[PDB]
């Protein structure tokens, strides 16, 4: 029958590894680098677009950074189509929680449920896993500003600063060098860009090959604002830090 | 609107002795004021020295007897031809009846036989499965006529020893098969006189260690 | 639905998928359980290749199933969440129907049953996880420590360890633990647990987690400084 | 029916009548309305005869399965809650059951639970259930003290059923007595009202409404 | 089931609930506690159809306790009330709805404020300074309109509550066998034994 | 839940020494309207059984199809389909009796009263009744509807008990049936003059008589009847 | 790969045959039947000395009149026992009587072959089912994952089975007392066990008409071990 | 070779190997014999044991008062098929008040075994059956094979060394067919037939298993001291 053609996506190797999860991670390692840095008064999300063409519409484009709700956003590394499936689920899960408890969903709860979905694809169903790694950047009134990451295995962990996708090894060393705990947002903006500028496979880092976003308490009195940077706003912040 | 139940009349009677047990029932079948049959048996040998009758709505009665007879058959297959004891049969019947708790079998069921000590046994059931072992039970249309007579003559109720100032009760004792059949025949002739749905014929099934015997007697046909 | 029988027998009578799940446990960070006279202590390793971590929000290795029972593990982290969730639900379900919290034996038996079901169900692979379940039964002062594994077998232990280099720390416990006289106090029990982990860990900084469970739902997690004091004390006695 | 059970110094007393009716037709005078679930648990039956008899028999099978699985006798609380959760699933379907789960365990001590077919579950010291519950309450309450002796408690339970058996048209036949201690339940006989009424009238001097 | 009351004051929430359980012409019990603790700083009283009440209350209790274990965190009274309302709002369009009315009294530790929510069996939620279910309201609301002040103490609230129970005992047809009173504040939940 | 629309009235039958006789009129009524006149309500199954049906005609036609299909199904992989393993009356009845009770138990009955008449392989006479409720019974004489009230009394004067069966010839038995059909025409408002009759004998086999009529009627005395009491003209 | 319910060229089911190999790796279990009762004994086999041996539950009660011992992948036996207990209690509910030992065994064995592409694989555990009923008296059954069961006068399963079975062939007779049977299980267990036999690493049990199914204490078994050593030295 | 992985695959020469491998399981099974006259039908079966301490595996199963079979191969598969026959015999009784014909019993088994040989996932039955019965057309004997093929015979035998008993019956055909109104002599002929398949072992009291059905004889099985007459 059909047994002949089954890849058996949810099995162990003799060494106790999940073949498909490992190979999905190998896929993600070729994707455009995405960095998250958490400061005391906000969070930065920076991501490098995959080899841009000059005739690509840049201003009305979204590849790396996505908004889950008013208080939480994600940076993507891997297959975009796979990520969008998971993003719509996460958006719905956030609205279910709000409808139930009349309170915005805590960041970890959203992350756990999204990570639990990925886990399911590795243990049962016989389907391939999602070839996606997320960086979650968000705020709630329990833990404040938070950075998380999840990968195809469905395992998630918390971070002060983290990178996913390409050149994470080199990127994580640079972040570990210059990062400190009493850091501000504006400093973290500079660190994010400087790190990409050195780890990039491109000749020079320009405005048209980047996506940028901040989550500050920079609004008026005790409330959080999400800023997804416009092209011209990235051009200005790139000049202001002296990269171009 | 369609009504799934009907009344087929008739009446049944079970008495237990020391080493025997009888299960009697008239042979008349009716609907409203018409006679359907003057001889339609409703007391059945079900095997393993168990006799059974399910009086009331005959369609439900037949269905139940049919299912219990089948239950006995499968009991032999599943448990190495083991004899189904009267107490086990009763509990099984409860589950048959209660299985249709929310669309009941409209019948009064009575079974008879010998217990595991060889002594005579009679069990009786309501329509939804509640049961009880007794020395004595009448069921069906003329149950209300026959039952108090049985209390008096089988269990010696309200009878005291003469001259003892109503202080000493008449002592309980088992009845002979001869004496029991006398009481059955008198019970049914009396019920025939005063109940319209009872008559035509009487069929008694007697159960001893030797097997299952039958006796038949004519009843008034009006 | 996906039906494939993934866990099956081999010519030599082995179920490889179950045995390969044990290898995933062997890869996982070490975990240890030691029970004293009036307490149980759960110790856990944390690998130090991860700096720039946020320890406030990072999932803790020891999980509360109820107010009186805890569960630690070794193996795949994502898998462990599913078992913990099922256990926490069953814990509340038991209180609801029986009007009494679960015994540690019962909770273990349930978790072990779930693990077993995944070894002979179609379309699923076994859990790459072994657990140490510890606590105290309701209105009881006798300490309880149980272990489970992917195959589904479970058993009680005076002291036990699982994960990477667990055979080294089991060797340590086998000569250092006396059945006739277990650790009389909390301090003695925690020290023996930290000692056993120091055979394997590396540094006693932010690598060791300790959680103490006492009778009547009395559970607390130790901080860095409190654990570091045990590390400092043991090393000074060692130089002799 | 009339059934009662009350808690006191020396454990639990449980008393029931034995009548069964179908309208005004007295169908039986010899019904066993107490189920012996196990050596430490009793259950009383009032309402629909089949409903009570079937489900309390089913109940004893569930409790047997508990002690096989858990290697320990089931608690009175857990026992009563299995029954109450069962009937709650059938709520609205028309079950008619008024039951009392009575027993002793180490952790609980002597315990009585009232459980009925509309899902009510209540722990308590005194309960009377059935069509003649009010008649039993009248006698029981007015004579109840915690410090009753085993002998006096047994009699009060017996006398309360007799009172209801007399006045309530849908109660009678005979009285079945039980005493529950730390060591388990003890049966204290079947008492026919036919002889018991006159014996009580003469010796006690009560029932002056009746022609002697 | 009949009488359940609730009063929010300056620093606490006070719930009072009748002790009688009646069925037919018999008071089966006169010491019944018509409440369940959902969390350390949240208490829910209930009244309605026999069976439905306890079954519903415990089902909510189990769910909130499950949440507490999972997140190692206590839900706010506002969050708990919204969860309860949704469960009742589902229920009303079911095959057999829960016929239960509830009061949720809790102390929000983040805001340092007491909160009282009244929810009926339809899933109708309102936050109130004082609340009641059933026929009780027809006496107690007008009484509290007159005597209630927002800045009252817990002791002043208990006297205000005694004034309600007295009125009910005078004018209600049924004997409800007194009330069990419980207080919810910054230090948790405790029962007044002598009322 | 049904209500019967097009309906058929009485079916009557009895036993005699060597076999059984059954009869039923050829009318399909639509309430008070005597709508259809060519309706055959006796349906033979093989050469040894006749099924007579009263009640709803749409449900009768459904039952016809079931019996027709039963004969087909029995012939499948059956070399002795016209011999030892042929359909018996008792088999045909029990099948119908099963269906009738299953349909009543689903609250969707076949609104009929049925009488299965025939002869078994060992020569024994077979006659048994079944209706919408699944109720079954057997008797030397059987009848449905008005037949139960008017025919049975007349037929029981010939065969009152079991011992009267050997003493009753086919000539005497048919005479009683034909007489009963006349009485039903006098007194049943939903009956017709035309009817069918079937005899199943253990020796001569199945004889099916169509297009019979009620005859030798007494109507002459009507001319003498005037008014309703005190009229003289 | 290949189908789960496939036949070999010799006419055997691959998966069933492979499961039998798993059972050979399991710890030893022995059963002996007498006119005075049936005895069941097992090797506990703790993997490490720190493991509390009393928590090793390889002898199990099904009903008051039926007991059970296991060998192989013991985790697989949980759902088999659960089924056996339900079957036993359910039959008591439907028929107000104890269920026959043979009928119980047959109900368990019906689960065995309910696998394929139902559960994903056969059971990797063999069971010894011992009990008593009024009809056929004291009985001992061996239930395999093939769906087959044989009644036995005596039977050993597990790693030391073939060696122990040969010993049971010589030692068993129809007039064995219960005490004689107890010692005989201990004797044969001590012969095939790796580590030295004592009350902590071996467990005894029996079923009698009078007292029903009982697992022996470690104190009671210890005395039977001491009684066994003395009797062998006495000649 | 490459065409025996499952039952859904044909070989290049048009063979179903999984069905053939199931047939092989029957050859390994213990011998059983079937024969009949015009009045009675008899089953004789050699039971097999694990060792001297074990019981002897029961080979004969009752299906109805007038029908039953003997097995050879996988015993659990015989339990499944016999159970199906019991239900079909029972359906015929409840619905049609009719004893199920032995020929229809064969047709039903054939069609049940066939479905297992044409679908992916399932497997063929691994057992052969000898069905005897007495119905409205007299005594009958059937042979069932898990390929689906059912055959009506005067006499036959299946299992290991069944060729010896099958040859004997082929010689004795004219003799035993006319054993009418004599049960014991028809059994004697069946016992002498199965004896032609014995090697090193002989028929003992707890080894032999006999069953009979006929005109005025319900289906009954004889074991233990009840077969000592025929040794
Ligand atoms: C006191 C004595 C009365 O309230 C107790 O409460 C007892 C409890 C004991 C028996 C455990 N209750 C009864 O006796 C109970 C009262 C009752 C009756 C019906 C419904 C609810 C409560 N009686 C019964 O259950 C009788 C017992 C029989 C007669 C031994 N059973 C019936 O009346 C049955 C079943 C009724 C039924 C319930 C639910 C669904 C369908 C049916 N019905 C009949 O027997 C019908 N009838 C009897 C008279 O003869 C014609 C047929």
């Amino acid at each position: 029958g059909s047994r002949r053609y089954d890849s058996r996506t949810t099995i162990f190797s003799p060494e106790g590894r999940l073949y498909q999860v490992e190979y999905a991670l190998e896929s993600i390692s070729h994707a455009g680098t995405a960095i998250g840095i958490m400061a005391s008064d906000g969070i930065v999300l920076a991501a490098e677009r995959k080899v841009t063409s000059t005739l690509l519409e840049q201003d009305t484009s979204t590849e790396k950074l996505y908004k889950l709700n008013d208080k939480i956003a994600v940076a993507v590394a891997g297959l975009t189509a796979d990520a969008e499936i998971l993003i719509n689920t996460a958006r719905i899960h956030a609205q279910n929680y709000l409808k139930t408890y009349n309170e915005d969903i805590p960041v970890e709860i959203l992350v756990r449920r999204l990570s639990d979905i990925k886990q399911g694809y590795t243990q049962h169903g016989g389907l391939r896993p999602f070839g996606v790694s997320f960086i979650y950047a968000g705020y709630d009134d329990r833990y404040g500003y938070q950075l998380y990451t999840s990968n195809p295995s469905g395992n998630y962990t918390g971070w002060k600063a983290i990178s996913v996708g390409a050149n994470t090894s080199a990127a994580q060393t640079l972040l570990q060098m210059d990062y400190k705990d009493d850091m501000k947002v504006d400093d973290a903006i500079e660190l994010a860009l400087k790190t990409l500028s050195k780890t990039t496979d491109s000749s020079a880092l320009t405005y048209d090959r980047l996506e940028f976003a901040t989550i500050r308490k920079g609004a008026n009195d005790g409330e959080v604002y999400q800023k997804i940077f416009k092209p011209q706003e990235i051009k200005d912040i790139l000049v202001k830090t002296g990269i171009t | 609107q369609f009504n799934p139940y009907g009344d087929n009349g008739g009446t049944i009677l079970g008495i237990a002795g020391e080493d025997f047990a009888v299960l009697a029932g008239d042979t008349r079948n009716i609907t409203d004021y018409s006679i359907n049959s003057r001889y339609e048996p409703k007391v059945f040998d079900c095997g393993d020295n168990i006799v059974m009758s399910a009086n009331g709505f005959a369609a439900d009665g037949d269905a139940l007897v049919k299912r219990f007879k089948n239950s006995v058959k499968w009991y032999h297959f599943d448990h190495n031809d083991k004899k189904l004891s009267i107490n086990s049969a009763a509990r099984n019947i409860q589950h048959l009846l209660y299985g249709k708790r929310f669309f009941p079998y409209y019948v009064h069921t009575i079974i008879a036989g010998l217990d595991e000590d060889g002594k005579g046994a009679v069990y009786s059931f309501d329509p939804v499965g509640s049961y009880e072992r007794e020395q004595c039970r009448a069921g069906g249309a003329a149950a209300s006529l026959i039952m108090p007579f049985l209390d008096n003559q089988v269990n010696f109720k309200n009878q005291y020893e003469p001259g003892t100032n109503g202080k000493v009760k008449k002592p309980l004792k088992y009845l002979s098969v001869e004496e029991v059949i006398k009481l059955v025949r008198d019970s049914f002739t009396s019920a025939t006189e005063r109940h319209i749905q009872v008559g035509d014929g009487l069929e008694i099934l007697i159960v001893t260690k030797d097997g299952v015997r039958k006796e038949f007697y004519e009843l008034k046909r009006d | 639905g996906y039906d494939r029988a993934l866990s099956i027998f081999s010519p030599d009578g082995h179920i490889f998928q179950v045995e390969y799940a044990l290898e995933a446990v062997k890869r996982g960070t070490c975990a240890v359980g030691v029970k004293g006279k009036n307490c149980v202590v759960l110790g856990c390793e944390r690998r130090s290749t991860l700096k720039l971590q946020d320890t406030r929000i990072t999932p803790s290795k020891v999980s509360k199933i109820d107010s009186h029972v805890v569960l630690s593990f070794s193996g795949l982290n994502a898998d462990s969440r599913i078992l913990i969730e099922k256990a926490r639900v069953e814990a509340q379900s038991h209180r609801l129907t029986l009007e009494d919290p679960v015994t540690v034996e019962y909770l273990t038996r349930y978790v072990a049953g779930v693990q077993q079901r995944y070894t002979q169900s179609g379309g699923v692979r076994p859990f790459g996880v072994s657990t140490l379940i510890a606590g105290f039964d309701p209105r009881d002062d006798e300490p309880k420590l149980y272990q489970t594994e992917p195959s589904g077998i479970y058993s009680s232990w005076s002291a036990q360890t699982i994960g990477r280099n667990s055979k080294t720390v089991r060797e340590f416990l086998e000569k250092n633990y006396d059945r006739k006289e277990p650790p009389a106090t909390v301090e003695e029990c925690v020290k023996l647990t930290v000692r056993s982990l120091l055979e394997v860990v590396q540094t006693g900084a932010k690598n060791i987690e300790i959680t103490v469970v006492k009778p009547d739902s009395d559970i607390v997690a130790l901080s860095s400084e409190e654990i570091n004091q045990y590390v400092t004390q043991i090393e000074q006695e060692k130089q002799e | 029916t009339t059934t009662l059970a009350f808690r006191f110094q020396g454990g639990i007393i449980v008393a029931v009548d034995s009548r069964a009716t179908a309208g005004n037709w007295v169908a039986s005078q010899t019904v066993k309305k107490v189920i012996e679930i196990n050596p430490f648990l009793l259950g009383t039956m009032a309402g629909g005869a089949a409903d009570c008899q079937f489900w309390e028999t089913w109940l004893g099978s569930q409790f047997r399965l508990h002690e096989l699985r858990e290697k320990e006798r089931i608690s009175v609380a857990a026992a009563s809650k299995i029954l109450s959760n069962l009937v709650y699933q059938y709520k609205g379907a028309g079950l008619s059951m008024g039951t009392m789960i009575c027993g002793y365990t180490r952790k609980e001590g002597p315990t009585i639970y009232y459980v009925d077919s509309d899902g009510t579950r209540l722990k308590g010291d005194i309960f009377c259930v059935g069509s003649g519950q009010t008649f039993a309450y009248g006698v029981l309450d007015s004579n109840y003290k915690w410090d009753l002796s085993v002998e006096d408690a047994l009699y009060l339970g017996k006398r309360s059923i007799l009172a209801a058996a007399h006045r309530d048209a849908y109660s009678g036949g005979s009285v079945n007595l039980y005493h529950v201690t730390e060591d388990g339940w003890i049966y204290h006989g079947n008492h026919d009202v036919g002889e018991l009424f006159w014996k009580v009238k003469e010796e006690e001097g009560s029932f002056n409404n009746v022609i002697g | 089931m009949d009488i359940i009351l609730g009063i929010r004051v300056q620093d606490s929430v006070i719930l009072a609930s009748s002790k009688a359980v009646t069925r037919g012409i018999s008071v089966l019990k006169d010491s019944d506690d018509k409440t369940r603790q959902l969390s350390p700083h949240t208490l829910m009283s209930f009244a309605g159809e026999a069976g439905d009440t306890v079954q519903f209350a415990e089902y909510i209790q189990a769910n909130i306790q499950l949440y507490s274990i999972r997140e190692d965190y206590e839900l706010s009274p506002q969050a708990v009330s919204s969860f309860v309302r949704q469960e009742l709002a589902k229920s009303i369009r079911s095959r057999r709805p829960y016929q239960v009315n509830v009061l949720i009294g809790g102390y929000d530790k983040k805001k340092n404020k007491p909160e009282l929510y009244q929810i009926d069996y339809l899933g109708t939620k309102v936050e109130l300074p004082y609340g009641a279910h059933g026929y009780s309201g027809f006496y107690t609301f007008s009484l509290l309109d007159h005597h209630y002040r927002p800045d009252m103490t817990t002791e002043e609230g208990l006297d205000l509550l005694k004034l309600c129970v007295q009125e009910l005992e005078k004018r209600m047809p049924m004997d409800f066998k007194g009330v069990i009173v419980k207080i919810v504040d910054k230090d948790g939940i405790r029962q007044v034994d002598d009322f | 839940t049904q209500q019967p629309i097009v309906t058929g009235t009485s079916v009557i039958s009895m036993k005699y020494d060597n076999g059984v006789i059954i009869a039923a009129d050829n009318l399909g009524s639509y309430g008070s309207l005597l709508r259809f006149n060519g309706v055959e309500r006796l349906i033979p199954v093989g050469d040894n059984t006749v099924v007579g049906i009263s009640g709803d005609i749409s449900d009768m036609q459904h039952i016809e199809r079931l019996l027709k299909d039963l004969v087909t199904e029995n012939a499948y992989d059956n070399p002795l389909a016209d011999a030892e393993e042929a359909l018996e009356p008792s088999y045909i009845f029990e099948y119908l009796a099963t269906v009738m009770y299953q349909r009543r138990s689903k609250m969707n009955p076949l609104w009929n009263a049925i009488i299965v008449a025939g002869v078994q392989s060992n020569g024994d006479q077979f006659l048994r009744y079944v209706n919408l409720l699944g109720v079954t019974y057997s008797s030397p004489t059987l009848a449905t509807g008005f037949g139960a009230h008017m025919a049975n009394p007349l037929l029981r004067k010939v065969v009152d008990r079991e011992s009267d069966i050997p003493k009753t010839t086919v000539q005497v038995a048919e005479e009683a049936i034909v007489n009963a059909m006349r009485v039903l025409y006098y007194r049943d408002a939903r009956s017709s003059r035309n009817f069918s009759l079937a005899i199943i004998d253990k020796n001569t086999g199945l004889t099916f008589k169509k297009n019979l009529q009620v005859e030798n009627m007494k109507w002459d005395f009507a001319k003498d009847i005037k008014g309703y009491g005190t009229q003289k003209i | 790969d290949r189908g789960v319910s496939t036949f070999s060229p010799e006419g055997r089911l691959f998966q069933v045959e492979y499961s039998l190999e798993a059972i050979k790796l399991g710890s030893t279990a022995i059963g002996i039947a007498t006119k005075e009762g049936v005895v069941l004994g097992v090797e506990k086999r703790a993997t490490s000395p720190l493991l509390e041996s009393d928590s090793i539950e390889k002898i199990v009660e099904i009903d008051r009149h039926i007991g059970c011992a296991m060998s192989g992948l013991t985790a697989d036996a949980r759902s088999m026992i659960e089924h056996a207990r339900t079957a036993a209690v359910t039959h008591n509910l439907y028929y107000d009587e104890d269920i026959n030992v043979e009928s119980l065994t047959q109900s368990v064995c019906d689960l065995a072959l309910r696998f394929g592409e139902l559960m994903s694989r056969p059971f990797g555990v063999a069971l010894l089912i011992a009990g008593h009923d009024a009809d056929d008296g004291y009985q001992l059954f061996h239930a395999e994952p093939s769906g087959t069961f044989y009644r036995y006068n005596a039977k050993a399963i597990g790693s030391g089975s073939e060696g122990a079975q040969a010993e049971l062939l010589n030692e068993w007779h129809s007039s064995l007392t219960l005490k004689e049977a107890e010692l005989l299980v201990l004797k044969i267990l001590k012969q095939v066990m790796e580590e030295k036999l004592d009350e902590n690493n071996a467990q005894l049990s029996c079923i009698t008409k009078q007292d029903g199914f009982k697992i022996y204490d470690n104190e009671k078994t210890a005395e039977l071990i001491k009684e066994l050593k003395e009797k062998e030295a006495a000649e | 070779n490459n065409y025996d992985g499952d039952t859904v695959t044909f070989s290049p020469t048009g063979r179903l190997f999984q069905v053939e491998y199931a047939l092989e399981a029957i050859k390994q099974g213990s011998v059983t014999v079937g024969l009949r006259s015009n009045t009675h039908a008899v089953l004789v079966a050699l039971k097999r044991n694990a060792d001297e301490l074990s019981s002897y595996q029961k080979k004969i199963i009752k299906c109805d008062e007038h029908m039953g079979l003997s097995l050879a191969g996988l015993a659990p598969d015989a339990r499944v098929l016999s159970n199906y026959l019991r239900q079909q015999c029972n359906y015929s009784s409840l619905v049609f008040n009719r004893k199920l014909a032995v020929e229809r019993a064969g047709h039903l088994l054939c069609d049940k075994a066939q479905k297992n040989t044409q679908s992916y996932g399932g497997r063929p039955y691994g057992v052969g059956l000898l069905i005897i019965g007495y119905d409205k057309s007299g005594a009958h004997l059937l042979e069932f094979q898990p390929s689906g093929n059912v055959t009506e015979l005067y006499g036959t035998a299946i299992g290991a060394r069944s060729q010896g008993a099958k040859t004997y019956l082929e010689r004795t055909l004219d003799t035993f067919i006319k054993i009418d109104g004599n049960p014991d002599e028809l059994i004697k002929a069946g016992v002498e037939a199965i004896s032609q398949s014995l090697r090193d072992e002989s028929l003992t009291v707890d080894n032999l298993s006999i069953a009979i059905v006929g005109k005025d004889t319900p289906f009954t099985i004889y074991d233990g001291e009840a077969v000592a007459k025929y040794i």
